[PDB]
C-alpha cells in the first residue's frame, strides 16, 4: 500500500556480552539516499585521456589514462568504517577489545518514493514536485558477484558517514581493457618519449551489463528489498600493535655492571669485550658478538624499492608496501612511502560548512614499529674489517648509477622466506572494511585496502536506477536519446553488520595508551553552531602487544 | 627556421604541391601541422599530421612527411587558395620552430 | 564551437610592460597546453612562449626569454610583457597545441606529440612607439 | 639401481603387464586467463 511504511530506520550499536569474555556487536545503519535519473539510458565506453599532462617529461608520475564503461545504474556501498560506528563506539572498541572478526551482513531499502519534476513555463520560472505513484526503482543485487567488484572506499564514495544528512550513490562504472606505453623520462630527456595508447586487445575484452547477469527488482512506492542475511569468513584482524623489531627480540645479554645511581648518564655496562662474548651469529667469519650481529629467529619487517614504478599492459603503477615508515610518528607531515593517505569530501568528515572543493587530507601513521628506516640499514663487505672503509661499505649516501639522489634502498628488497608482517590496521571512520580475494591461482598473502578478506565471497554489490519514465513522443527508430520526464528518488536504506570481538585483559603494571577526548580534539566530536559536523581521523591499535 | 619556398602559383582546378625542409633530428622525430592564412585573419589549421584534417576544412589538403621534408598537397585549386602557407613542428632543443611560410596564389 | 578571443593590443611606449588576455570558452581549457605565437608587419609566424596544462613548465624564444612571463588561471591565458622594445610591435594569437595525435582513422589509437596547433584565436595588435 | 629398488617382471610374447589406477591430487588449472593489471583494479575514477 501507499500509505503503509514497509521497514524502520534504526541507527542503534549494540553490544550484547556473550559467555568466555566474546562480544557481540551489532552496527545497524540507517540512511536516505537521493537518487537522480541517470544522464543517459545507455552503456557508455570512454577512454579517458591525459596526455596533456604526462606529454611533458618526467610527469610520468601523473598518468590517469584509462577505459571505462560507465553505466546507467548507481552504487550503493556500505563498505566504509565510518557508515556504521560513531566516534563514541569506535573509542569503546579501541580501548576496551584487542580482536575483531566480520561475522555478517545485511541491508535492506524502503520507503521508496519516486517524485517528477514539473517545470512550468511560467515566464518566471517556476518548478512544482509531484508524486508518480507508477514509477518503478529498479533494484538489482548480485547475489553471484558476476559483476566486477568496485569497492566505493578505494575513491570515497561510500554513503555517508552522519545518519541526520541524506546521502547520494556513486555512478557505477568499471574499467575496460586498454594497452599503453609510457617510456619514463625526466625533466631534459630529449626529445618526446614513447607514449601511445594502443586500444583494447580482443583477447580480454568483457562487457558487463547488469540487465543480462543479475535479476533486477521493480520496487513502486510501496514495495522493499531485503538482501539476506550474509555470513563472511574473514580471518580475525587484530586491535594490537607490536613494537619489537629485531633489536628486541629474546634474551637480551647480561649486564655484569649495573648502573649504583638514578641518572640519566649512569648506563648498564655489559663489561664484557665484543670479541670474547658468548652467543651465537649468523656471520660465519667474525668473533665479534654484538647487539647488531647477534642471531634473531627471524625477520620482523622488510624492506621493499619505495617509490618504485612497475610498468605492465595497462602502463606504470605503483609498487605497494604494506609497512609503515620508521620514525614518521615525529611528524605527520614527515611521512613517506608506506604511509596510507587519505583523502575526503563534505560527506565523509571533512567539515561540512567549509567552502571550495579541496578534500580534506590526513596520512594515517600507524602505531605498529614494524617499518623500515632507509637511511639506516647499510650494506659492508664479506671480510667485514672494522672500521669499514669507502670500497668495502654501501652507505645510503651513496650513488646508484650516478644519480644523486637515488641511492641503493630504493631498489632494495629483503622480503625472503623469514619474513613476517602484520595485517593492515583499520582506519576510521574513510577506511575500507572488507574486500575480494582475487581469482588468481597463488593469491597474495595480505591486502593494503582492507584489514578482512573475503575467502569465498563478499556480499552483492548493490546497484539503483530510476526506472525510465517515457513520454508520450517516444520513438526507437530515432538516433537522439530517450526523452524522459525529470525523474528522481529518495529511499530508506538500511544496513546490519555484526563484528565478534574480544575484551583484552591486563597483561602488564604499567596501563596502556587510550583514545580519550581531552581540550586539544574536544570540538572535533560536537557540531557548531552552525551545524558544522567532522569526523577526524582516529588510531586503531593503540594497545601493544609480545611478538615473541 | 624551417625551409619554405617564398611562393607559388597555379591554375584553377590544378592538383600542386608545396613543400616545408629542416634538419631530420627536429622535423623527423616531431610532428608537422600545416595552416592556411589568408588575408585579414589568423592562421587557420590545415593538416594536423597522419593526413586528418580539422573539422570544417575541405579535404582537398593532404600532408606527408619524409625525414627532413614535409609536403603538403592540394588536390584542385580554387581562387580561395591564393593565400599563405606555414609549416610548424616541435624541435628536440624544445622548441617550436616554423617555416618562412609561401604564397600560393592562383593564375 | 571551440572560441578564443585576444585582448590587451594597445599603443604603448619602448621599455615598458603590457598584460596581454586570451579568454577561452566552448571547450575544456584546462586539457590543452596554450601558445603564444606573433607576426610582425609583413612577416613570418614566430613562437613567443608555451605553457603546459597545469603551469608545471613554461617554453620561451630566446628573444623573449628573460623578459616575458606566461600564466593561467583555469579560464583565460595571460602574457605579462615587460622590457619591451620596438621590434615587439606586432599581432599576437594564443593557439591550443595539439597534445595527442590519433594514428588510424577511426583513431582508435592515439600517441602523444608537439608542434601541431589546433585552434587559434583572433589576435591582437600591440604597437610599442612614441 | 632399478634390479635393487623396483620389482622386476619378465614378460614373455603370452604376457602382459598393468600399473592399476593411480588417483591424482592436483589442485584445478584454471583454463582462463587474465586480463587485469594493477592500474584496472577497482572502481574507476568518476568522469564528469
Amino acid at each position: 500500500g501507499v500509505g503503509i511504511s514497509t521497514g524502520t530506520f534504526n541507527n542503534q550499536t549494540e553490544f550484547k556480552f556473550l559467555e568466555n569474555g566474546w562480544v557481540y556487536i551489532t552496527a545497524n545503519s540507517s540512511r536516505l539516499v537521493h537518487l537522480n535519473m541517470p544522464e543517459s539510458e545507455n552503456y557508455r565506453r570512454v577512454v579517458v585521456n591525459n596526455l596533456d599532462k604526462t606529454a611533458v617529461n618526467g610527469n610520468m608520475a601523473l598518468d590517469d589514462t584509462h577505459a571505462e564503461i560507465v553505466t546507467p545504474w548507481s552504487l550503493v556501498d556500505a563498505n566504509a568504517w565510518g557508515v556504521w560506528f560513531n566516534p563514541g563506539d569506535w573509542q569503546l572498541i579501541v580501548n576496551t577489545m584487542s580482536e575483531l572478526h566480520l561475522v555478517s551482513f545485511e541491508q535492506e531499502i524502503f520507503n521508496v518514493v519516486l517524485k517528477t519534476v514539473s517545470e512550468s513555463a511560467t515566464q518566471p520560472p517556476t518548478k512544482v514536485y509531484n508524486n508518480d505513484l507508477t514509477a518503478s526503482l529498479m533494484v538489482a543485487l548480485d547475489s553471484n558477484n558476476t559483476m566486477p567488484f568496485t569497492p566505493a572506499a578505494m575513491r570515497s564514495e561510500t554513503l555517508g558517514f552522519y545518519p541526520w544528512k541524506p546521502t547520494i550513490p556513486t555512478p557505477w562504472r568499471y574499467y575496460f581493457q586498454w594497452d599503453r606505453t609510457l617510456i619514463p623520462s625526466h625533466t631534459g630527456t630529449s626529445g618526446t618519449p614513447t607514449n601511445i595508447y594502443h586500444g583494447t586487445d580482443p583477447d580480454d575484452v568483457q562487457f558487463y551489463t547488469i540487465e543480462n547477469s543479475v535479476p533486477v527488482h521493480l520496487l513502486r512506492t510501496g514495495d522493499e528489498f531485503a538482501t539476506g542475511t550474509f555470513f563472511f569468513d574473514c580471518k580475525p584482524c587484530r586491535l594490537t600493535h607490536t613494537w619489537q623489531t629485531n633489536r628486541a627480540l629474546g634474551l637480551p645479554p647480561f649486564l655484569n655492571s649495573l648502573p649504583q645511581s638514578e641518572g640519566g648518564t649512569n648506563f648498564g655496562y655489559i663489561g664484557v669485550q665484543q670479541d670474547k662474548r658468548r652467543g651465537v651469529t649468523q656471520m660465519g667469519n667474525t668473533n665479534y658478538i654484538t647487539e647488531a650481529t647477534i642471531m634473531r629467529p627471524a625477520e620482523v619487517g622488510y624492506s621493499a624499492p619505495y617509490y618504485s614504478f612497475e610498468a605492465s599492459t595497462q602502463g606504470p603503477f605503483k609498487t605497494p608496501i604494506a609497512a609503515g615508515r620508521g620514525g614518521a610518528q615525529t611528524d605527520e607531515n614527515q611521512a613517506a612511502d608506506g604511509d596510507p593517505r587519505y583523502a575526503f569530501g563534505r560527506q565523509h568528515g571533512q567539515k561540512t560548512t567549509t567552502t571550495g572543493e579541496t578534500p580534506e587530507r590526513f596520512t594515517y601513521i600507524a602505531h605498529q614499529d614494524t617499518g623500515r628506516y632507509p637511511e639506516g640499514d647499510w650494506i659492508q663487505n664479506i671480510n667485514f674489517n672494522l672500521p669499514v672503509t669507502d670500497d668495502n661499505v654501501l652507505l645510503p649516501t651513496d650513488p646508484i648509477g650516478g644519480k644523486t639522489g637515488i641511492n641503493y634502498t630504493n631498489i632494495f628488497n629483503t622480503y625472503g622466506p623469514l619474513t613476517a608482517l602484520n595485517n593492515v590496521p583499520p582506519v576510521y571512520p574513510n577506511g575500507q572494511i572488507w574486500d575480494k580475494e582475487f581469482d588468481t591461482d597463488l593469491k597474495p598473502r595480505l591486502h593494503v585496502n582492507a584489514p578482512f578478506v573475503c575467502q569465498n565471497n563478499c556480499p552483492g554489490q548493490l546497484f539503483v536506477k530510476v526506472a525510465p519514465n517515457l513520454t508520450n513522443q517516444y520513438d526507437p527508430d530515432a538516433s537522439a536519446n530517450m526523452s524522459r520526464i525529470v525523474t528522481y528518488s529518495d529511499f530508506w536504506w538500511k544496513g546490519k553488520l555484526v563484528f565478534k570481538a574480544k575484551l583484552r585483559a591486563s597483561h602488564t603494571w604499567n596501563p596502556i595508551q587510550q583514545m580519550s577526548i581531552n581540550v586539544d580534539n574536544q570540538f572535533n566530536y560536537v557540531p557548531s553552531n552552525i551545524g558544522g559536523m567532522k569526523i577526524v581521523y582516529e588510531k586503531s591499535q593503540l594497545a601493544p602487544r609480545k611478538l615473541y | 627556421v624551417l625551409t619554405q619556398k617564398a611562393s607559388v602559383s597555379g591554375s584553377l582546378g590544378q592538383t600542386i604541391t608545396i613543400s616545408c625542409t629542416g634538419t631530420s633530428s627536429n622535423i623527423g622525430h616531431n610532428n608537422v601541422g600545416w595552416y592556411q592564412q589568408l588575408p585579414g585573419r589568423g592562421p587557420r589549421t590545415v593538416v594536423s599530421g597522419t593526413n586528418s584534417r580539422p573539422s570544417g576544412v575541405s579535404d582537398r589538403f593532404s600532408a606527408s612527411k619524409s625525414g627532413n621534408t614535409a609536403t603538403l598537397t592540394i588536390s584542385g585549386l580554387r581562387a580561395d587558395d591564393e593565400a599563405d602557407y606555414y609549416c610548424s613542428t616541435w624541435d628536440d632543443s624544445l622548441n617550436v620552430v616554423f617555416g618562412g611560410g609561401t604564397h600560393l596564389t592562383v593564375l | 564551437e571551440v572560441q578564443l578571443v585576444e585582448s590587451g593590443g594597445d599603443l604603448v611606449k619602448p621599455g615598458g610592460s603590457l598584460r596581454l588576455s586570451c579568454e577561452a570558452s566552448g571547450f575544456t581549457f584546462s586539457n590543452y597546453h596554450m601558445a603564444w605565437v606573433r607576426q610582425a608587419p609583413g612577416k613570418g609566424l614566430q613562437w613567443v612562449a608555451n605553457i603546459d596544462s597545469g603551469g608545471f613548465t613554461t617554453n620561451y624564444v630566446d628573444a623573449v626569454r628573460g623578459r616575458f612571463t606566461v600564466s593561467r588561471d583555469n579560464g583565460a591565458l595571460y602574457l605579462q610583457m615587460n622590457g619591451l622594445r620596438v621590434e615587439d610591435t606586432a599581432v599576437y594569437y594564443c593557439a591550443t597545441m595539439k597534445t595527442t595525435y590519433c594514428i588510424d582513422e577511426n583513431c582508435n589509437s592515439f600517441q602523444a606529440g608537439r608542434g601541431v596547433f589546433d585552434n587559434w584565436g583572433q589576435g591582437t595588435l600591440v604597437t610599442v612607439s612614441s
